[PDB]
């Protein structure tokens, strides 16, 4: 186990801090909010999507060809 | 009232003699444990207001529990303040 105290060294970093009393817990949530997920999203897209999109592809494609083999089988079968 | 009340509390430094002895909880316990090497309450005012607690200097690994012993003289005093000790304040 590891105690506050015993972590680890730090030097020169001031931190200030506000108490939740005196600020607002959704600043401004929707203003700022919904660009960053935005920005995120776009940040991830590119290695996200595609192979699901992949799957995607293959699921549709998979179960057509799975009913276009027996139930389009006949098909012809002419004598 | 505000000064009664600190003086209660106090104040303490390592070479005050009287260790375990002391009237003031947080004063005994800081120095039967070695919480600090010195601790002081204080009411600064300016108009209309004023900073009013305590400073205190120690180890690192003593911070929590002077806070500890600090905040919980503060709210027995709120709470639960005694009689004489009262008048010793």
């Amino acid at each position: 186990g590891r105690q506050f105290g015993h972590l680890t060294r730090v030097r020169h970093v001031i931190t200030y801090s506000l108490s939740p009393f005196e600020q607002r817990a959704f600043p401004h949530y929707f203003s700022k909010g919904i660009p960053n997920v935005l920005r995120r999203t776009r940040a991830c897209i590119l290695r996200v999507a595609p192979p699901f999109v992949a799957f995607y592809l293959v699921y549709t494609w998979g179960t057509q060809e799975f009913e276009k083999s027996k139930r389009k089988n006949p098909a012809a079968y002419e004598n | 009232a505000l000064q009664v009340a600190n003086a209660i509390i106090g104040h303490y430094d390592c070479t005050y003699g009287g260790g375990a002895h002391l009237s003031s909880p947080l004063a005994s316990i800081a120095a039967t444990n070695k919480l600090c090497q010195s601790f002081q309450t204080f009411n600064i005012c300016y108009a209309d207001t004023g900073l009013l607690g305590a400073h205190f200097v120690c180890d690192h690994m003593s911070i929590d529990d002077m806070m500890f012993v600090l905040q919980g003289q503060w709210m027995r005093l709120c709470t639960s303040a005694t009689e004489s000790e009262v008048l010793r304040g």
